[PDB]
């Protein structure tokens, strides 16, 4: 029988915060590092054609607000913010349904402490931090 | 609806024929020894015929 | 309570038979149950398989020697004299060497005149299984001879057992003729052989160089090994039919779930075919000249 | 019920009519009573035809215990270790004498549901039959939609 | 539905729970030490705080006193919050009243937590220690802190 | 609404005899470093809470015995003192409370 | 010295110390006591009546609870750690060490010890038989550097490669596989003469030998099994090799101008199942063990 | 009424050959007239089952049920008088084999329901049965992996005759 633990259990009161700080800027210089997409290796740009669907992305809802247009009226808007938002993995036409390419986006960043081990694997070798 | 339980045991043996009797319990042994025999300290290096 | 004895009766022997059910006693011999005449006993085992022995013969041939081992060590740690008899028990151990050998020999004879194309060590082999402890220990139980054996250890151990079944063949040999020893032995333990397989009894190892060394002695070059048939092969539960050829011609097929013991039941089939012990074979002639 | 029952098959003992047919009663032990009206038949059975049935079968031991008993029986035991126990309690004598001829007449083999009447141990000469068996070949063995 | 409600439902009724809070709080203020099931003690640290508060105010605040004469029941521990708790936590900001899981009570098996004013002259609670920096992971963790160091 | 026919022992059986009705396995439990008596994580362990409340209650009762009589709460700090143990230049104005005792070895 | 084929010599050396074995458990004619008592901090005052070299402290673990015997590392007679299965001696005062103690260095340094002696073993037989792979020694490193290591020679065939990635995850699944068979780490102490008598053949293990036989003027050196695999070190071990939770082995380096030939020093971390670390600072573990760590001065 | 539990411990084996395993011990302990229900003593039992005895105290330690004390103190006694009686040398080497709850004696009281109409309550009443076995607890069954699933249905295919026919 083997009892349950999480990240800081057996850490000394010194090392705990030491461990929060090299996580917290590891994770920063990760994010810093995909700031330059385009001179990375960029995939190939095609130009838009009249049948074609491109991404979207993943936002937090912020809360709502009021607007107004040139001829008085008022309308109320939503805030969407997009914190943290990457591109993870791409599928081909044939590898989902043979129907749609698909691409998975993730949202804001989490903590890597709290996340299963495959997913752990998975953004480790992406260069990324996870995503909620 | 107006039932118990019973059996009410105590397991000890007392002293209770010298409490009222004309019979006594007959023994048939003692208590310990009249006078505790002293063995010689030598007796195993005396254990020969006699010295 | 109710009046009566005729129900409590039939319910106290319910309970005794419940009682034997869920605590059996251990097993005894059956000289130590109530009915038992050991002359009357030995005397019934004679005519029941037909035959004329030398009542003291059969006698001496249910002796054991562990049994007056025994016997003696009781006589001599109760203090007591028995040396009348106990000097002169004469136990069946050259009663059991004529019954082994000439078992032997007579089995070995009539497999060799039965199966002529078969090679020296399956007949060998056939005649061990025949005379094989198992064998020769179930004929005796299920012909009652371990009821007039005489030893400890009421089990019998299957050696003893044995020891006395062909004790008993040995003294059947002395009383009577060859010819009709051999009958019994025929009947006893030929009938052993009805609805199994050769390499039931033979148990060989490696059939394909089996039968490549037997085509060698008979001057047939090589045996060939081509899927006849099949069903199946991507899935978990395939079929295959493999032949041998032999000079371009097919001389055994088998089947089976994989290639190689597809060809291996081929191999088998082969060596059946050549030793003439198959399922089509003439059965034995059970008869008298 | 034969789902609320045991069951075997059809079989021998050890092999009877192949050689020497053999008797498969070893013994019957019997339990009669001096006095007693139960014990009549049986009385009159021990009186004329036990002897004639035990000069008839010399490979069976009769043993006649004559106790005193309520209910007289008739134990049959034999080769292979079978027991049977009969009463033969208010019996006449012709019932006994066919119950013990009947008993003479079976095997130890258990009176159970028998499963399929008849035991063949080489069922086929011709050999059992597989899908393969009445199936033609065709060239090269090429499965159905081959190329070579 | 409740969704951002805080405050649970404690007596019967708002005043009933103000009531109990009041009784907790007072015996916190008098034994520096109080055990009681665990929810109403984490209401009544939630009160202990601004209690601390508010007797860090001031004595002679108007306001400050009419809110002790309030949450204090026995009128002589109203000295005791202005003159010996609120002057004990001059330096420290909010750090106080440490609250423990004790392990059920016997009767009823509630949840039970208690309470305490840091200070507390009595005698110390078996606080929940971190492991000791000497343990191999630690150890191991401290190595690689220092050759982080060192590698700066 | 009544129930339209008995139930069996074998229905019975798989309701209470489920995993979800079953008493669950805890892996909390581990020894306590001091005194060994078989604590749980997330909670003070019942021994030495036992050991702190008795000490506390005994304190109490000689602060009740200083005190005099209810409504009193003097308006100083308070320090406990054991056997020998002189007071020490820091606590002053602080109440003294010294009942009679060897200082446990785990209050200082 | 002489021509012998690796599994000869194991077969061999089993032999030798299973006789030693033998005599050392058969020169004690009958079964003596040993009044062992209890210093430690929870149950005190508790006295043991065990056996005379044949009793362990895991056996007065197993007296007093499972829980002393799940957690409980090494032993302390008197003042020195003890390997949880050597049987004690004479009358003593005992006292249990676990990973999470006020100061756990010797059970720190055992468990390093283990670790490396397991490495080690996962070595020896995980290489070519037509290369000859001898094992030097284990260097004491500390814990506070970043894994333990292990000295090993290879045949000069092997001076110019280097293993890779999937040779160093073959080392780790040997490594975990040899953890997941629960086996005892034996311990013995024997003679001089007798240690020599052993090995025999390697004569890095026999300067070894006297290296560690010269200081003590008995002339005894420890020695420790686990299965089958037989090796020389010093201080003692961890009672079972399934304490181990996390094995790795990182990266194996070079050592060339202190010796005509080359020695190279294989290194890994591990971590208990006690003080097992999430998966980022295992990560973190992992890349800093891949370092070379020179502690020999 | 039925006290056999009691009895078990009375029975004396014949002594071992020399060449012959370990025979462990065997100790059987019980509790007579538990003012508890017997489903509810039943569950704790359930869990008590199958583990080691200082498992099954850290296990009933930190159980808020009535039971779970009486069980605790009955487990102690078994081990003292396991250690005492029944040459056990190593108090935490017991396993529990066998844990249930049995009936008991109970009584009946009315229950005035709320008119001249009433029921009968039943003051439950219970026992509790351990049997504790000297040796490290056996391990659990591991579930079958699917070779073995397939083994067996091939073992299922390969079995089959040909039925109602020769
Ligand atoms: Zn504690």
């Amino acid at each position: 029988g083997k009892s349950g633990t999480w990240w800081d259990e057996h850490l000394s009161e010194e090392n705990v915060p030491f461990i929060k700080q090299l996580v917290s800027d590891e994770d920063k210089a990760q994010l810093a590092s995909k700031l330059c997409p385009l001179k990375d290796e960029p995939w190939p740009i095609h130009p838009w054609e009249p049948g074609s669907f491109r991404v979207g992305l993943i936002a937090l809802k912020l809360g709502m607000m009021p607007l107004w247009t040139k001829d008085g009226q008022k309308h109320v808007v939503t805030l969407l913010q997009v914190q943290d938002c990457h591109v993870l993995k791409y599928t081909s036409k044939e590898n989902c349904n043979g129907k749609m390419a698909t691409l998975s986006v993730g949202g804001k960043t989490v903590s890597r402490f709290r996340k299963a081990t495959s997913i752990l694997e998975f953004y480790r070798e992406l260069g990324l931090p996870p995503k909620q | 609806t107006e039932k118990e339980f019973m059996q009410h045991a105590r397991k000890a043996g007392l002293v209770i024929p010298p409490e009222k009797s004309d019979r006594s319990i007959h023994l048939a042994c003692t208590a310990g020894i009249f006078d505790a025999y002293v063995p010689p300290e030598g007796d195993a290096r005396i254990s020969s015929l006699s010295k | 309570v109710k009046k009566g004895f005729r129900a409590a009766f039939r319910f106290q022997k319910e309970l005794e038979r419940q009682r034997l059910l869920r605590c059996p006693p251990p097993p005894v011999r059956r000289s130590e149950k109530p009915n038992w005449d050991y002359h009357a006993e030995i005397q019934a085992f004679g005519h029941r398989l037909q035959e004329n022995f030398s009542l003291d013969l059969l006698k001496t041939a249910f002796v054991n020697s562990c049994y007056i081992k025994s016997e003696e060590a009781k006589r001599q740690q109760l203090g007591i004299e028995k040396e009348a008899v106990l000097l002169n028990l004469k136990s069946n151990q050259e009663l059991s060497e004529q019954g082994t050998s000439f078992s032997q020999t007579c089995l070995t004879q009539f497999l060799e005149d039965e199966y002529p194309d078969m090679p020296t060590e399956g007949i060998k082999n056939l005649v061990d299984f025949l005379t094989g402890e198992e064998v020769v220990c179930h004929v005796a139980r299920n012909l009652a001879v371990e009821q007039l054996t005489l030893s400890e250890e009421f089990p019998v151990p299957p050696a003893v057992l044995q020891q006395t079944f062909f004790a008993v063949i040995g003294a059947l040999l002395q009383s009577s003729g060859p010819e009709r020893t051999a009958l019994f032995i025929r009947d006893f333990l030929i009938t052993q052989m009805t609805g199994k397989e050769l390499f039931e009894m033979w148990k060989i190892i490696n059939p394909m160089g089996l039968l490549v060394e037997e085509l060698k002695k008979r001057n047939v070059s090589a045996p060939e090994s081509r899927l006849t048939r099949q069903s199946g092969g991507t899935t978990a539960l395939p079929l295959y039919f493999v032949g041998l050829y032999c000079d371009k011609k097919l001389i055994a097929e088998g089947p089976g779930e994989t290639v190689l013991v597809a060809e291996e039941e081929a191999a088998r089939v082969a060596l059946r075919k050549l030793y003439g012990f198959t399922e089509n074979r003439r059965p034995w002639n059970y008869s008298k000249p | 019920t034969a789902r609320g029952t045991p069951s075997r098959f059809l079989a021998s003992v050890l092999h009877n009519g192949l050689g020497r047919y053999v008797q498969q009663l070893q013994r019957l032990s019997f339990s009669v009573s001096r006095d007693g009206a139960s014990s009549r038949g049986a009385r009159e059975f021990v009186e004329r035809e036990v002897i004639d049935f035990a000069r008839r079968n010399p490979g069976v031991v009769i043993y006649v215990n004559s106790r005193p008993c309520c209910v007289p029986r008739v134990v049959a035991e034999y080769l292979n270790g079978a027991v049977r126990e009969e009463s033969i309690h208010c019996k006449s004598v012709e019932e006994i004498s066919t119950l013990v001829q009947k008993l003479a007449d079976q095997s130890g083999l258990d009176v159970i549901r028998i499963r399929k009447p008849f035991h063949t141990d080489n069922p086929s000469i011709q050999g059992q039959w597989h899908p393969f068996t009445n199936k033609p070949t065709t060239f090269r063995g090429l499965r159905p939609r081959e190329v070579q | 539905i409740s969704h951002g409600r805080v405050f649970r439902r404690m007596g019967l009724g708002p005043e009933s729970r103000i009531h109990l809070l009041r009784n907790l709080l007072t015996g916190l203020v008098r034994h520096e030490r109080i055990e009681a099931p665990w929810a109403r003690v984490d209401e009544m640290r939630g009160y202990a705080e601004k209690l601390i508060d508010y007797g860090k105010l001031g004595d002679t605040n108007e306001r400050a006193m009419r809110m002790a004469d309030f949450w204090l029941t026995e009128k002589d521990l109203i000295p005791k919050l202005f003159q010996v708790l609120a002057p004990r936590y001059k330096d420290q900001t909010g750090g106080y009243t440490r609250m423990l899981q004790i392990p059920n009570r016997s009767l009823d098996r509630a949840k039970m937590a208690v309470i305490e004013y840091k200070g507390n002259c009595l005698p110390p609670l078996p606080l929940p220690r971190r492991d000791s920096h000497l343990t191999l992971l630690n150890q191991l963790l401290q190595g690689l802190r220092q050759d982080l160091r060192q590698s700066q | 609404a009544a129930p339209k026919n008995r139930r069996t022992i074998e229905v019975n059986r798989c309701r209470r005899r489920n995993p979800q009705k079953l008493i669950k396995v805890k892996n909390n439990i581990d020894v306590c470093p001091e005194c060994g008596h078989l604590k749980q994580k997330h909670v003070l362990c019942a021994y030495c809470y036992e050991k702190v409340c008795k000490e506390t209650a005994e304190i109490r009762r000689q602060i009740g015995k200083q005190e005099g009589g209810p409504f009193k709460a003097p308006t100083i700090e308070t320090v406990v003192l054991y056997t020998g143990e002189t007071p020490s230049e820091q606590d002053q104005g602080k109440r003294i409370i010294e009942r009679d005792r060897k200082r446990p070895s785990w209050f200082t | 010295a002489s021509q012998l084929s690796p599994t000869e010599l194991t077969e061999m050396r089993n032999d030798l110390f299973n006789k030693e074995k033998a005599r050392q458990l058969s020169l004690t004619p009958r079964t003596e006591k040993i009044e062992v008592k209890h210093v430690g901090k929870t149950d005190p005052g508790t006295v043991f009546v065990m056996n005379k070299n044949i009793s362990t402290p895991y056996s007065c673990a197993m007296h007093l609870s499972e829980w002393y015997c799940r957690k409980s590392i090494l032993a302390l007679v008197d003042g020195q750690p003890w390997d949880m299965y050597k049987p004690l001696t004479k009358s003593c005062e005992i006292k249990f060490l676990t990973f999470k103690d006020c100061d756990p260095g010797e059970v720190n340094k055992a468990y390093w010890r283990s670790c490396a002696m397991m490495m080690g073993c996962v070595i020896e037989r995980a290489f070519k038989d037509e290369y000859m792979v001898n094992l030097v020694r284990a260097p004491e490193v500390p814990v506070i550097s970043g894994a333990f290591c292990y000295d090993v020679v290879l045949d000069s065939k092997l001076d110019e490669w280097m293993p890779t990635k999937e040779n160093l995850r073959s080392f780790t699944k040997d490594a975990h596989a040899l953890i997941y068979k629960d086996l005892p780490f034996e311990t013995l102490e024997v003679e001089a003469k007798v240690a020599l008598e052993i090995f025999q053949h390697s004569k890095y293990k026999v300067d070894f030998i006297e290296e560690k036989a010269s200081q003590n003027p008995e002339r005894i050196v420890k020695l420790h099994r686990i299965g089958d695999f037989i090796d020389v070190s010093e201080g003692p071990l961890i009672p079972r090799t399934s304490i181990c939770f996390q094995y790795e082995v990182s990266a194996v380096h070079n050592l060339q101008p202190t010796q005509p030939s080359l020695i190279r020093r294989f290194q890994g971390v591990s971590l208990p199942v006690h003080l097992r670390a999430h998966f980022t600072i295992w990560d973190k573990l992992l890349e800093r063990s891949r370092k070379m760590v020179t502690e020999d001065q | 009424i039925s006290r056999k539990w009691e009895k078990k411990n009375k029975i004396v084996y014949p002594p071992q050959l020399p060449g012959e395993p370990r025979r462990p011990a065997e100790i059987y302990h019980c509790r007579r007239q538990i003012k508890y229900s017997k489903d509810k003593m039943w569950y704790l039992a359930k869990l008590i089952r199958g583990m080691s005895i200082d498992q099954a105290l850290a296990q009933l330690e930190f159980n808020d049920k009535k039971g779970a004390k009486i069980i605790k103190e009955v487990l102690l006694e078994a081990q003292d008088m396991a250690v005492r009686d029944h040459n056990v040398e190593f108090r935490s080497n017991l396993y529990i084999a066998e844990s249930t709850s049995g009936r008991g004696q109970c009584l009946k009281r009315i229950r005035y329901h709320g008119r001249g109409r009433f029921g009968i309550m039943e003051k439950v009443y219970c026992h509790y049965f351990v049997k504790l076995v000297e040796g490290p607890p056996p391990p659990p069954e591991p579930p079958k992996t699917a070779v073995a699933h397939a083994k067996e249905y091939i073992q299922q295919l390969r079995s089959r005759t040909i039925v109602h026919t020769l």
